[PDB]
RNA sequence: CGUGAGGGAAAGGUGAAAAGAACCCCGGGAGGGGAGUGAAAUAGAGCCUGAAACCGUGGGCUUACAAGCAGUCACGGCCCCGGGGGUUGUGGCGUGCCUAUUGAAGCAUGAGCCGGCGACUCACGGUCGUGGGCGAGCUUAAGCCGUUGAGGCGGAGGC
RNA sequence: GUGGAGCCUGGGAGUGAGGGCGCGAGCGAUAACGUCCGCGUCCGAGCGCGGGAACAACCGAGACCGCCAGCUAAGGCCCCC
RNA sequence: GCCCCAGGCGGUAGGGGAGCGUUCCCGAUGCCGAUGAAGGCCGACCCGCGAGGGCGGCUGGAGGUAAGGGAAGUGC
């Protein structure tokens, strides 16, 4: 009797809006979602969780001074090329890059995550060009 | 009586070296690199044999947490359900039914719920 | 200049993999418009010996 | 029908007509078993709690095997210390006739 | 069918000569012919005698026809390195492995 | 070994590891270590041991029916047929492998080309030679000086 | 009794003790000498009765 | 090799028999293919067999978003032989070996790799244990005599 | 108190560079991954295992083996996990 | 009383115990060998915890050698 395997299933595409949810909680249950840790059938090995879409992620909100006092830094390689960017200003330029590194900052790496990683789209504001593949909306 | 070497040394690393079949660049061609990828190779069967179990014990509870909470419960509210409820069987065998036994499942977890 | 010295050994693979463009690319020839004969363009064709339709060299 | 059994400290989804393999059992080949039932798998779902009451399966030995030799083979670093061990764990293969109610 | 022609002990640096001979492998007999006549290369020569050599084995010997001719497979494989010594500074000596090569060249018919 | 001891490189400075002379054990060629010398393998065992384990071969035939004490030698007189057509007519085929002992240098010499016989004269009498064959065969007087000899 | 039936005592001859034969005699790598020291040396210590 | 005293190599094997490949072809030759001898020629003289390191050529799996002491476990995929074997895509785990160290993955030592040589013994005394003989007794040394692998004698002597 | 307990006699050892941790002291600067002692411990030799991110001595725990079984230890239960 | 019960089994230095394998000796003027030894390569085959042993295929073409003991230039 060895442990069931599943065969390969079709993702189901998962809307998810963005507004008014926690930036942590939200991109916590965006990323179980994404693992396809919500399946009987999960398996490890395999990218099998489902796809997402997000809208509205500028309009995500954070607790407390986090605003400003979150800084996202890169790092470019060169002398003093700490490139630190408060959470404010990553607002104003990528919101959807801001779910994008908090929600990676989730993901198991290797390339089984990066693969989930592809696997989810953010949309800054109310839209998205999904309707073909048949976004189910879920609450969270 | 002179005893040389003769035949010994290198049937021995043939023995190793048959054993070291399939292994990147001089660690499957060299005695000696393949005498220590076989030592690694070695411990490393052990405590994934060790390993193993662990394993599946935690894809096992991964799969039933799933089953569970497509149920309104969780994992450890569901095992604390059967254990109340006397009902003994293990993850593996729960995992095969959350996903072989929808219904059977199901009805685990009525009782187990039943234990609440 | 202290006498710089390979650290490790090559392995088979990178080797090979440095040696993967040292490949030969076949000479272009073409056919002697004179004697239908291969050869190099913009040369004699040393069979006929001819060139841009006339001869020149001494076959 | 399916049946989780309890054997050698494990518990097996089982159904009539299958052949399958446990610790090795002390019993003559040929002969048949009778094995606590966790839980009828199927139709009448019935939960063994900790065991079905009546039921239990009925499976005919097939066989003693010894598993492929395992290679357990400790071994420390810097300290000379190199252990090669095989191991057959021994198996005794069944076959699921039925599932006494 | 098949024809081939060794060059046994050619006094050659195999690895070089392996860089000609993988520019014909594959190839008609007389593409193979062109492609060694100008091939900026000493090799070329040695894989042009054995080349001519092979073929004629195959119309010769084996009696394979000349229109099908394409390499069927070919290689060099080394042979017994001549050491030398090569003076090098502050007394101290060398040995340059002056490499001897073995070709083979196959010659199949190529059908259809 | 024949080599010298003269230092083949300095001790330090020179890349290579240190070594002595050639006629080390380390290099091809070099001496053996610990390699096998004159040895006398012999040693002073026990008389009482040696009469004793002798009269107890003897036992282990005798008593296993496999001895058999000889009187005459008619059919013998020097040559091997005679020993063949004698031993044969002994109640012995060649299957057995027979220790003969004996004084008559005639038994002895004509029978020594026996592939399955073992000649000695009653003097060289010993264990070896008597667990080396089935049938042990002796003359009384073989019988005798064994007797004195276990005596 | 023939040669093939002659054997010493159980105990009567016995092994040596091998050493410098790997890990698994375990007489590996040194003999019993034990680590560095005079002792562990060739040629020894002193007269240890002295 | 060293001025010299001196140091000191390497290097065996066809085949039963040269029967050592006439002759043909390619080729300057070499060498190659044929042919031929041969039991066999991947026994062809660079020759018993012919290992590995190493070097190629084909076939199978695999690999260009990708992280690693090279493996191991699981799963999966492909290929093959028919339950297995070969590959490894992912996931989990994982600090080479030896020595020397309190402490080494160590940026402490050694090791390019393969093949072969390479290091606890022998003699004689002592001591403990032991397998045996004998037993207030045990025991032979040298030597002598015997065979020519056979042993006995030999009480000097020791304990 | 039956234990890889104890004692006696023989044989063979190896060790006599130890170290961290806690506690009790000295030196030190009530500094040192310091030094030197006592007591206990662990490593050494257990860099076998879980935790502590990673980490010999900190927490748990002394690995005969196999099992696609279960209960637990420290420690954790928002994702990585 | 050959099997059952209880407990034990981390492990360096080191003590001890038990085996595996190499050359040679006796077994053996025997036995195995051209229907193919030794040797080489191959194995998913069987045996043992292992050291290893057979078994089978091919190469190899002429030696190998038991049970059971002995002796070592014995295991890289
Ligand atoms: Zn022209």
């Amino acid at each position: 009797m060895k442990t069931y395997v599943p065969k390969q299933v079709e993702p189901r595409w998962v809307l998810i809006d963005a507004e008014g949810k926690t930036l942590g909680r939200l991109a916590t249950k965006i990323a179980t979602l994404l693992r396809g840790k919500h399946r009987p059938d999960w398996t490890p090995n395999v990218a099998m969780g489902d796809f997402v879409v997000v809208v509205n992620a500028d309009k995500i909100r954070v607790t407390g001074k986090k605003l400003e006092q979150k800084i996202y830094t890169r790092y470019s390689g060169y002398p003093g090329g700490l490139k630190k960017i408060p959470l404010e200003k990553m607002l104003a330029t990528h919101p959807e890059r801001v779910l994008e590194h908090a929600v990676k900052g989730m993901l198991p790496k290797g390339p089984l995550g990066r693969r989930l990683f592809k696997r989810l789209k953010v949309y800054a504001g109310p839209d998205h060009p999904h309707q073909a593949q048949r976004p189910e909306k879920l609450e969270v | 009586p002179r005893a040389k070497t003769g035949v010994v040394r290198r049937r021995k690393h043939k023995k190793i070296l048959k054993l070291a079949k399939g292994y990147w660049g001089l660690r499957s061609k060299s005695f000696r690199k393949a005498r220590e990828t076989l030592f690694a190779a070695g411990n490393y069967a052990y405590a994934h044999r060790k390993r193993r179990k662990r394993d599946f014990r935690r894809l096992w509870i991964v799969r039933i947490n799933a089953a569970c909470r497509q149920h309104g419960l969780n994992y450890s509210t569901f095992i604390h359900g059967l254990k109340k409820a006397g009902i003994e069987v293990d993850r593996k065998n729960l995992a095969d039914l959350a996903v072989r036994e929808p219904q059977v499942f199901a009805e685990l977890v009525e009782r187990a719920k039943a234990a609440q | 200049a202290k006498h710089p010295v390979p650290k490790k050994k090559t392995s088979k693979a990178r080797r090979d993999a440095r040696r993967s463009h040292h490949a030969l690319t076949p000479p272009t020839l073409v056919p002697c418009p004179e004697c239908k004969a291969m050869k190099p363009p913009h040369t004699v064709c040393p069979e006929c010996g001819y060139y841009a339709g006339r001869k020149v060299l001494e076959v | 029908m399916f049946a989780i059994v309890k054997t050698g400290g494990k518990q097996y989804r089982v159904e009539p007509g299958l052949k399958l393999r446990v610790e090795k059992l002390d019993a003559e080949p040929g002969a048949t078993v009778e094995l606590p039932v966790l839980l009828l798998g199927g139709e009448k779902t019935v939960v063994g709690t900790p065991v079905v009451e009546g039921a239990s399966v009925v499976a005919e030995v097939l066989g003693h095997g010894r598993g492929k030799k395992i290679l357990v083979s400790k071994f420390k670093a810097k300290v000379q210390y190199r252990r090669k061990k095989g191991h057959r764990q021994p198996y005794t293969e069944l076959l699921i006739k039925e599932i006494r109610g | 069918m098949e024809a081939k022609a060794i060059a046994r002990y050619v006094r050659i640096s195999p690895r070089k000569v392996r860089l000609v001979v993988d520019l014909i492998r594959g190839k008609s007999l007389e593409e193979a012919r062109n492609i060694l006549r100008y091939t900026n290369k000493r090799g070329a020569y040695f894989v042009a005698k054995v080349l001519e050599s092979a073929a004629a084995n195959a119309v010769n010997n084996h009696d394979m026809l000349e229109d099908r001719l394409y390499v069927k497979a070919a290689y060099v494989d080394e042979g017994p390195a001549l050491k030398r010594v090569l003076p090098r500074a502050r007394g101290r000596a060398d040995i340059i492995k002056k490499r001897t090569s073995h070709i083979t060249v196959i010659l199949g018919e190529k059908h259809g | 070994v024949a080599y010298s001891g003269r230092k083949i490189w300095p001790q330090k400075h020179t890349g290579r590891a240190r070594h002595g002379d050639i006629g080390a054990p380390i290099f091809v060629g070099g001496g053996v270590v610990f390699g096998p010398k004159p040895r006398d393998y012999s040693y002073t065992l026990p008389k009482k041991v040696r009469k004793k384990g002798l009269a107890m071969a003897v036992a282990d035939r005798a008593r296993e029916g496999k001895l058999l004490l000889v009187e005459a030698f008619a059919g013998v007189n020097g040559k091997t047929k005679e020993f063949l057509a004698w031993a044969k007519e002994a109640g012995l085929d060649g299957s057995e492998s027979v220790l003969l002992v004996t004084g008559n240098e005639l038994v002895r010499r004509a029978a020594r080309n026996l592939p399955w016989v073992v000649t000695l004269a009653p003097e060289g009498l010993n264990v070896y030679d008597i667990v080396r064959t089935e049938r042990l065969v002796m003359d009384l007087d073989a019988w005798e000086v064994f007797q004195n000899r276990i005596g | 009794m023939k040669l093939s039936d002659l054997r010493p005592n159980p105990g009567a001859n016995k092994r040596r003790k091998r050493v410098g034969r790997g890990p698994g005699s375990g007489h590996g790598k040194t003999a019993t000498r034990g680590h560095k020291g005079q002792k562990s040396r060739s040629g020894g210590l002193k007269d240890p009765r002295r």
